């Protein structure tokens, strides 16, 4: 919230060059000057027969904002023979990529051609040159003797590139492979040390690179982005790549080591074609010291109010836990088209907050399709979601979009200010601008009123002139500052002071300063810095009695600070800035002396009092419980009253109750601070003698790591009076309860079957299922919908497996879905087969059992056992012939035997059910 | 007269109509009495003033153009109307809502036009059989559906640039298969070759000559080809009232948006036209391949519908993209499908079984409700849209338009129509905030007590202090014998809290962080209720203790969505028909039913008792499905009778069942195998002896 | 059977000596 947008450095290119394509610091060991390098992949070279050959342009900061290429090759298309050029540089993109780390600059030509060295061809390897003060090499690492796109023919190489710790650079190509992707890793020395003019293709020893993989990776792209960080044990910094075309156009994010580039971990995208993957970035957000993960999806398509997809881009963010798993939120833009993805820049900490901030671009929203950039802070929770910070690009079209964000570059404190700094590129104007931090200032006031309550029977000041007394006070205001960073040691604050403000609304206003007989009263005040809270006083004094009425309301004074920013000179008054996050105002009420009795001092006797109406709340579910609560002052007035409801951590605040005409409609307001939570009701100010207020407070509950056994609120009421100003504290449970509505249900499939079996023929010994009878399968759920859950529960189920000796139900396998084992009382499948009404259950039949044990069944959960049986035809023809209709009873009961809480009531749930499947003839 | 119109009507006559559409006011300026000039219609019986004067807008949805629907879309001698009525004029006053209703039908023989994207790249050599004789293959298969009918083509390689490009020995240039040996086409980005004619002669002709060309990488980027088809709308030959079809035909993967920064290629799509006289792509190499959401957003408004026509390799990938772009279908192109040569008929039966309304322009502040009245008389609530319909039926949605204050500006037009037709209802939306009287009566430093009424007609209010019908309101403490009861009962304390009450008129105005207003200064503008320490969940507006939810959310504190997407099965039913969808998420209400969607069932019963149904109606003609005249509309598998042959194993679905007649019919369901999950039945049921 | 790579078919077919890897002989003259 602090960059500078009022006046930055505004650096421009030649026209058409892409100037601002890439941007980064340039801060050497040699220099206490630092610069900016601006790539220019389009502009033109004295190259010769170069057209378009890109430069990387050295831009000086303090002054002039003068930038001057970075000659890195000066040289023209080398020859393999006399009229047979072996590298094609016109067109290369030269500065599409630009990193620095010390004294060292990479920078990259993506579209660099390469005849081989085999046959005529022109192959995109793509090049990197690397400048250390005046030596400069040639890095190609895909300018190899493997080519044509079954290897790194198409690399281009250095799309993307970035720096470790030990100087040790990382390199993407996504053309590798046929257009695979690759990364590849070289030490800066071996890099410098083994560079050899006359050589083309390059031993690195020490390399680390990927391989080729099978042809279903095609086609994928990785090292289209890179970033670095550590995330596994060392200090090693370890290697992240987009990839956004993987996974067929889903994306994907490859992190490997930085020791021996093996797969660590892996992010795949949410949905096709979004692009997951196009940028990413490592920076630590909530200060653990664990390096975070950022990924961009710029195309992604999300659900709008409507519900209808609209492409507003997409952010990961990924907080590495020192586990090795990933604690991941997702951020969406807020502009259709706007890409808003398309560049994230970690800035370190912009604010000196101690928790690293991050900046997300999106290059193509904003008025007039201009281009954005957010500013998002971090803190302890992960980051901050609501952008502080809003950069707005200031340059209109020419023929294509002021890709405004389409580059970033931070965390590089270029004016030693004590706050880094922003480069941000649109390489659509040609521009590159940067923004310069501000010396947040966190400023504390305070406000003093000498003797609150004011009695206007006691007349001391006779100063108001003509010399006649009157009721006075003191006014006495403190003000404190400090800030990190460099900034002025003296501050300039403008106080006002306003008496009685809340009937300045055009009611008489019964309180004045004494010498300017007025209710308002400035002073410029000036503080140095740093804990020594200045104060000033001023005498203001209540007007005559009969001068107004109205004594009941509060007198509230009221104080504003505004620190005047013309200070901070010293590069173009680089101007400080409050705390977001602090009030410019405090107030404090004075009441005049009204019905306070005898001791001329208002004493109250507060109570409040609590019941329950509602006397258990359940564990899974969330509950509307609502507290009556009633509070009285019985005693004398009582001055800002509020009640003052503690809750634990499982409760939230809904609201009051409005629809109970007998219980009052009550202010109430959640509060969070002091490292405490509760709710904050107003009860009148004053709350007046023999008051009795009833009122309903609404909550919902999560039990919060379960087995605690109750809830607990505490009730007491607080004033600002000098004597009995509070209540005896109040504690209220209510009991947690256990209730876990289980149920089991079942059916047969089919449910009938009609004698006799089309197909069917009497086999001495049957093989087949088809040599048996048709399939019967019966199915039983035990499904929990209650809110508690259970840890273990049996289920029986009786099966019917014999009449008179012969088979009915011949079951033939059994499956299971859920937490459960079964076990059956007999061997299942003994032949080894392979692919009225009389009833038959286990009363009057051969019954076969099968027990099974139920695990954990939480709210929503199931847990289903799937029989599959063969009807014995055998038997339903001999004995059973035309006039014998069977139903088939089966049956399951299930019994749950304990809950994950204890402590707690416990009852037994328990039920059954049955399932048929009626046999039936067609004749008669 | 104690009511919700007796405290902020009060104060003027734009905020009397303001507060309630129930709301009168009288500016007579004949007969003051004292009492509330804004009250109600009916309150001011006595104090008429009723011949002018009295100010009592009323709502109205008002029919400007209702043409007849059309029986048949064939030289009807004028305007084919899919869609009635054609143009509503909508008058609201503030918070009011009025409702109306509209009439959608998809009209038999409508004119189509097919326009063909072919991938000409080197892959699609052993693909080509597809469009060998398409002409007459495309006439044959859309003749049944409608006469009129009109064909065009056009082709695509990819990018003409490196890397996609072979730029290699300049033998290379005109004959990228010279390393290969043989002979084939320098490549191009889009080549427009057939305008929309109906002269399947012309066509064979034109298409015979087709031949492959040759490129590096896989993906080869129609979708420069989609969004140019689309956006050329006089190049292609688009006709007006003429469903508009275009197919699309590749062998593999694609390139997507933002794959184009490997060519240099940084400059985003613009979705305009850029084919020209050359019939060629310019922008193919200056211009970035479009976005899923672009193409989407082009193809809804020049009302494109999109049919991927790819090879199986890759038909799962294509599937998982039409998801991506609503109302688009996938179809698998092999010579051994039994459906290949319709393919088409089957695409554009698909994009007819569903009509869905989308709505443009709509004014920020106005927020429209939805029914739908699909199949006779079963009003659904909440839906948009109708599933499963054959070309010719005909549906009805009942709107309600609802606008959220007052933004006193001028007439907005906003659209109403189908997905995918040219027929729309325009609706014109003009606000009723003022009063008639505005600047006929006002006073200015006069017709008042002392130099300072003003502010509005039928009272005169003062300047920024000490107001009144009589102007002044002294600041003086004027001591009792004046309160105007500036409180309820009398009993109760000075208005209701937060003010002093003066010269009979509340003087609380006392701003603390949110406005205060009301007669009393019972509002508070910031008590509304919480959801998550959000005030209405922050989708909600707060006036007087009561949120005013945004345009796609309800409820007391705003919490519950009117989306019903998330609502959707993967089979276009909601809630997979077994439950009902409130706040966006399913309230499964059939026993056994659960998950997102209530697709998770396994005590449901099979399937033989949701078909046995369909066999009833269809066959027997009797059963639940024919007594409520559901059959023809949920029984859209074909039945056909077998010669008593069950033959195969594959999935081998069979059922049996027992009529009313006591006799035993048996049939099976081949699921959806090769196709839409067709039933066979047994002819001849088992039944007794005679 | 091998996926062919970048924008090709498969080969051609006349025997299955044509073709390679383990494909076949296409009726319309390719391996599939
Ligand atoms: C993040 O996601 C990444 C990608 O989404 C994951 O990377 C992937 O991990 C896979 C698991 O290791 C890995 O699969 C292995 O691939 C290698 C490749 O070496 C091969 O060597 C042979 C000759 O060069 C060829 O393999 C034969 O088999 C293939 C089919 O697999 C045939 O089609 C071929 O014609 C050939 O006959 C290949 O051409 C290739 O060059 C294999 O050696 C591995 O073999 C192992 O698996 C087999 C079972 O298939 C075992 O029996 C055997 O003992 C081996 O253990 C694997 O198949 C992917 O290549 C790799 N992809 C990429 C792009 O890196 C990554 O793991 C994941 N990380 C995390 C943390 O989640
Ligand atoms: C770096 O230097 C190079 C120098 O070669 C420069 O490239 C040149 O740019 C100019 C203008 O951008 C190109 O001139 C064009 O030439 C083509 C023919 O090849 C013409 O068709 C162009 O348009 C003409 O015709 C139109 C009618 O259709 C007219 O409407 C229009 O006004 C023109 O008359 C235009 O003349 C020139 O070809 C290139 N040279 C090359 C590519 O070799 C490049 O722009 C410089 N880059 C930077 C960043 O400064
Ligand atoms: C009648 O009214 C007059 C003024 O209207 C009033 O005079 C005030 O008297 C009080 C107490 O008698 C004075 O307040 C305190 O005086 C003592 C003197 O020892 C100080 O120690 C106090 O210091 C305060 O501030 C410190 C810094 O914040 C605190 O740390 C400390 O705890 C104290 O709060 C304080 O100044 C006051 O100064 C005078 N005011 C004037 C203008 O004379 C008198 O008391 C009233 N009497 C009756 C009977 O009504
Ligand atoms: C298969 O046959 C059995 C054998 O009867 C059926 O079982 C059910 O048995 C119960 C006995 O408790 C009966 O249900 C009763 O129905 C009467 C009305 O007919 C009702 O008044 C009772 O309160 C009770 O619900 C009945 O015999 C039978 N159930 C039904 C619904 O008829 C079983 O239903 C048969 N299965 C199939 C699929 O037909
Ligand atoms: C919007 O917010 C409100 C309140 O924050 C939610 O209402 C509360 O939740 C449900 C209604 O959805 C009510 O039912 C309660 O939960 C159990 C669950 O089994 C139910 O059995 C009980 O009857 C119990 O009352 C609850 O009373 C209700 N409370 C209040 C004060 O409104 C609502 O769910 C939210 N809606 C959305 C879409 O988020
Ligand atoms: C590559 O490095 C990784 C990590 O450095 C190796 O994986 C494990 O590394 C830790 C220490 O970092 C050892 O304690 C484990 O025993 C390693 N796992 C093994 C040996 O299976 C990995 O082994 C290295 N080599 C590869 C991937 O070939
Ligand atoms: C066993 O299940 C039955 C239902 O299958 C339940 O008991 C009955 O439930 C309903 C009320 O919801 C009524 O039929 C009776 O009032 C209940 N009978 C009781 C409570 O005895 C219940 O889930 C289980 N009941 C028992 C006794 O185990
Ligand atoms: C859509 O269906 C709803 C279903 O209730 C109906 O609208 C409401 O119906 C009941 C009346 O008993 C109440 O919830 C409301 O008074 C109705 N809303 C209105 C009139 O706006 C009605 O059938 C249809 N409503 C709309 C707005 O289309
Ligand atoms: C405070 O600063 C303002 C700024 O110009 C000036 O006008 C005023 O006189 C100053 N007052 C004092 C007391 O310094
Ligand atoms: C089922 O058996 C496995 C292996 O014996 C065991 O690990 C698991 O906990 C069992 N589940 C239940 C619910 O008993
Ligand atoms: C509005 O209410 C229902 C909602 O569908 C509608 O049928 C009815 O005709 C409308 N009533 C009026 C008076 O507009
Ligand atoms: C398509 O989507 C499904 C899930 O919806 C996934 O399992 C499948 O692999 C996807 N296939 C392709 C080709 O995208
Ligand atoms: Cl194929
Ligand atoms: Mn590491
Ligand atoms: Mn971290
Ligand atoms: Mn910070
Ligand atoms: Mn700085
Ligand atoms: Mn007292
Ligand atoms: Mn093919
Ligand atoms: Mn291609
Ligand atoms: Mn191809």
């Amino acid at each position: 919230f602090n960059l500078d947008v009022d006046s930055p450095a505004e650096y421009s290119g030649p026209e058409g060059s892409y100037f601002g394509f890439a941007v980064d610091f340039f801060v050497p060991s040699a220099s206490s000057r630092m610069f900016l390098l601006v790539g220019a992949p389009k502009a033109n070279t004295t190259q010769p027969g170069i057209v378009e050959g890109g430069q990387v342009l050295k831009c000086d900061w303090s002054s002039t904002r003068r930038c001057q290429p970075i000659e890195f090759d000066a040289t023209g298309n080398r020859d393999y023979a006399k009229d047979d050029p072996l590298e094609f540089k016109s067109h290369q993109w030269f500065g599409a990529s630009v990193r620095s780390k010390q004294d060292k600059i990479l920078a990259c030509a993506p579209l660099y051609h390469w005849r081989t060295e085999m046959k005529q061809e022109r192959e995109p390897v793509g090049t990197c040159f690397l400048q250390d003060g005046t030596k400069t090499v040639e890095y190609a690492p895909c300018r190899s003797q493997d080519i044509d796109a079954d290897g790194q023919g198409f690399c281009q190489g250095g799309f993307s590139i970035d720096f470790t710790k030990a100087d040790r650079v990382l390199l993407g190509g996504p053309g590798s492979f046929y257009w695979q992707g690759q990364l590849i890793s070289d030490q800066v020395a071996e890099i410098v040390s083994k560079y050899d003019p006359n050589v083309y293709s390059i031993k690195y020893n020490n390399q680390l690179a990927t391989r080729t993989a099978q042809a279903i990776f095609d086609d994928s792209y990785l090292g289209y982005s890179v970033a670095v960080g550590d995330f596994n044990g060392d200090g090693i910094d370890d290697f992240v790549s987009g990839v956004p075309r993987a996974a067929r156009t889903l994306g994907m994010v490859y992190i490997y080591d930085g020791k021996n580039m093996s797969s660590l971990y892996n992010f795949t995208g949410e949905q096709m074609a979004a692009y997951f993957g196009f940028s990413v970035a490592a920076t630590d957000i909530n200060g653990d010291d664990y390096a975070d993960v950022f990924i961009g999806a710029p195309l992604f398509m999300d659900r709008g109010s409507d519900g209808k997809l609209q492409e507003v881009g997409q952010v990961s963010v990924s907080l590495q836990r020192a586990s090795g798993d990933f604690q991941t939120t997702k951020l969406n833009g807020f502009e259709v088209f706007a890409r808003f993805g398309s560049a994230i820049a970690p800035l370190g900490d912009l604010d000196q907050d101690g928790f690293n901030d991050i900046a997300i671009a999106a290059p193509y929203g904003g008025e007039d399709k201009k281009g954005i950039v957010y500013i998002f802070n971090g803190r302890s929770t992960g980051l901050n979601a609501v952008p502080s910070q809003i950069l707005e690009g200031q340059w209109a079209a020419r023929s294509m979009p002021p890709s405004f964000g389409y580059s970033m570059k931070g965390a590089t404190d270029i004016d030693k200010n004590g706050y880094p700094d922003l480069i941000v590129g649109a390489f659509g104007v040609d521009r590159a601008i940067l923004y310069r931090a501000r010396p947040v200032i966190t400023v504390n006031a305070g406000l003093e009123v000498y003797p609150s309550i004011l009695n206007q029977d006691n007349k001391t000041c006779s100063l108001p002139g003509t010399a006649l007394k009157v009721s006075c006070f003191n006014v006495r205001f403190c003000l404190k500052a400090d800030g990190k960073g460099v900034l002025p040691r003296k501050l300039n604050f403008q106080v006002e002071l306003l008496l009685d403000k809340l009937k300045q609304k055009g009611a008489i206003r019964r309180a004045l300063f004494l010498y300017s007989r007025s209710p308002s009263h400035s002073k410029n005040m000036t503080i140095s810095r740093g804990g020594l809270m200045q104060c000033e006083e001023l005498i203001a004094y209540l007007r005559d009695e009969s001068e107004f009425r109205d004594k009941l309301t509060p007198i509230t004074i009221f104080m504003e600070y505004r620190l005047d920013y013309r200070t901070a000179a010293d590069t173009t008054g680089l101007q400080p800035i409050l705390n977001q996050f602090t009030p410019a105002n405090i107030s404090r009420q004075a009441h005049i002396l009204l019905d306070c009795g005898e001791d001329n001092v208002c004493k109250p006797k507060l109570e409040v009092s609590v019941d329950s109406d509602q006397k258990k709340i359940y564990i899974g579910d969330d509950n509307p419980l609502t507290l009556i609560v009633k509070a009285q002052n019985q005693g004398e007035g009582a001055y800002e009253a509020e009640l003052i409801v503690s809750i634990p951590l499982q409760a939230d605040f809904i609201g009051v109750v409005r629809n109970n005409e007998a219980l009052a409609r009550l202010s109430c307001a959640f509060k969070t601070e002091n490292q405490t939570r509760q709710v904050v009701c107003d009860l009148g100010n004053p709350m007046k003698a023999g008051t009795q207020l009833l009122a309903g407070l609404r909550f919902s509950v999560h039990q919060q790591s379960e087995m605690d056994t109750s809830v607990k609120f505490d009730l007491q009421i607080q004033s600002s009076n000098l004597f009995d100003k509070v209540s005896p504290v109040v504690s209220h449970k209510v009991d947690l309860a256990v209730l876990a509505a289980v149920e089991i249900r079942g059916v047969s499939s089919p449910d009938h079957v009609f004698l006799p079996i089309p197909n069917w023929e009497h086999k001495e010994n049957p093989e087949t299922e088809e040599d048996v009878g048709p399939v019967v399968q019966h199915i039983y759920e035990l499904r929990n919908n209650g809110p508690s859950s259970f840890s273990k529960a049996m289920l029986h189920l009786q099966w019917p497996y014999k009449y008179n000796n012969n088979t009915l139900l011949y079951i033939l396998h059994y499956d299971i879905d859920g937490p459960m084992n079964c076990t059956s009382d007999m061997e299942i499948n003994p032949l080894r087969i392979k692919i009225d009404i009389h009833t038959l259950g286990c009363g009057v039949a051969q019954c076969l059992k099968i027990v099974c044990q139920v695990g954990r069944l939480d709210r929503g959960k199931s847990a289903i056992l799937y029989v599959k049986s063969l009807l014995w035809t055998e038997t339903f023809m001999n004995k059973e012939n035309q006039n014998h209709s069977y139903s088939l009873k089966s049956s399951a009961s299930f019994n749950v035997i304990e809950f994950p809480y204890k402590n707690l009531p416990i009852e037994d749930i328990t039920n059954s059910t049955l399932v048929t499947t009626n046999v039936t003839w067609g004749i008669q | 007269g104690p009511n919700i119109c007796t405290t902020r009507g009060v104060s003027s006559c734009q905020q009397c109509l303001a507060v309630s559409p129930m709301c009168a006011w009288c500016s007579d300026e004949a007969l003051p009495l004292g009492s509330p000039r804004c009250d109600l219609k009916e309150n001011l019986l006595k104090d008429n003033c009723a011949p002018e004067s009295i100010e009592f807008p009323v709502s109205e949805a008002r029919v400007l153009e209702d043409r007849p629907l059309s029986d048949k879309g064939s030289g009807d001698s004028s305007q084919v109307t899919q869609v009635s009525p054609q143009r509503i004029a909508l008058r609201l006053r503030p918070d009011d809502s009025k409702n109306f209703s509209i009439q959608v039908r998809q009209v038999e023989d409508y004119p189509v036009d097919i326009y063909y994207l072919m991938d000409l790249s080197y892959s699609m050599k052993d693909d080509l059989w597809s469009i060998q004789n398409l002409g007459t293959k495309l006439a044959t298969q859309m003749r049944k559906l409608t006469s009129n009918l009109r064909i065009g083509f056009g082709a695509f390689v990819d990018k003409p640039v490196s890397p996609y490009m072979y730029i290699s020995p300049p033998e290379a240039l005109e004959n990228p298969c010279y390393d290969m040996k043989t002979t084939c086409l320098p490549m191009f980005g889009y080549k427009h070759v057939l305008t929309l004619t109906d002269q399947v002669t012309r066509f064979n002709e034109e298409v015979k000559k087709q031949s492959v060309s040759r490129n590096r990488d896989a993906p080869e980027g129609g979708f420069d080809a989609i969004m140019q088809a689309t956006v050329c709308d006089e190049k292609i030959g688009w006709r007006n009232d003429a469903s508009h079809l275009l197919v699309f035909t590749t062998d593999a993967k694609t390139h997507i948006a933002l794959d184009g920064r490997l060519a240099g290629i940084v400059q985003p799509n613009d979705g305009q036209c850029h084919v020209g006289s050359d019939n060629h792509y310019s922008a193919s190499t200056t211009m970035d391949y479009p976005s899923l959401g672009l193409m989407t957003e082009k193809l809804s408004q020049k009302n494109i519908n999109l049919i991927f026509a790819v090879t199986e390799n890759v038909v799962n990938l294509y599937q998982n993209y039409s998801e991506l772009i609503p109302g688009t279908t996938v179809g698998v192109l092999s010579m051994d499908s039994s459906n290949v040569l319709q393919l088409i008929v089957d695409a554009y039966g698909k994009i007819r079984s569903k009509v869905e309304l989308e709505v443009r322009d709509l004014p920020e502040e106005l927020s429209l409700s939805f029914n739908a009245t699909c199949l006779n008389n079963e009003v659904i609530p909440g839906l948009k849209s109708c599933m499963g319909l054959k070309i010719g039926d005909t549906v009805s949605f009942s709107i309600e338009a609802k606008v959220r204050g007052c933004p006193q500006e001028k007439e907005k037009s906003f659209t109403i129509k189908p997905v995918g037709f040219k027929d729309s209802l325009i609706v014109q939306v003009t606000f009723d905030c003022d009063c008639a009287c505005q600047a006929q009566a006002e006073p200015n430093s006069h017709r008042c007590n002392n130099g300072n009424g003003t502010f509005e007609c039928g009272v005169c209010r003062c300047g920024p202090g000490w107001l009144g019908s009589q102007c002044e309101c002294s600041e003086e403490d004027y001591r009792p014998s004046q309160q105007d009861e500036c409180s309820p009962r009398e009993g109760q304390p000075v208005c209701s809290q937060r003010g002093e009450c003066l010269c009979g008129q509340c003087v609380c105005h006392s701003s603390d962080f949110g406005k205060i207003t009301g007669k009393y200064c019972e509002c508070d503008d910031f008590s509304c209720v919480r959801y998550k320490g959000e005030m209405c969940s922050g989708h909600g507006q707060c006036s007087c203790g009561d949120c005013l939810c945004d345009s796609d959310w309800t409820g007391y504190y705003c919490n519950c969505t009117t989306r019903t997407d998330t609502c959707m099965s993967s089979n276009g039913l909601l809630c997979s028909g077994r439950g009902k969808c409130e706040c966006g998420s399913c309230v499964c209400i059939q026993p056994g039913s659960y998950g997102d969607t209530c697709e998770k069932c396994p005590t449901c019963p099979d399937a033989c008792t949701f078909k046995k149904e369909c066999v009833e109606c269809k066959k027997f003609d009797r059963g639940a499905l024919h007594d409520e005249n559901t059959c023809n509309r949920y029984c859209r598998d074909e039945i056909e009778s077998v010669k008593e042959l069950k033959d195969t194993g594959k999935d081998a679905v069979n059922c049996t069942y027992k009529n009313e007649d006591d006799c035993v019919v048996r049939f099976q369901y081949y699921e959806d195998s090769s196709g839409k999950s067709i039933l066979y039945v047994v002819e001849e049921p088992e039944c007794p002896k005679g | 059977c091998p996926r062919p790579r970048g924008d090709n078919p498969p080969l051609t077919c006349k025997q299955d000596s044509d073709c390679l890897a383990g494909c076949v002989c296409g009726p319309n003259g390719f391996c599939g």
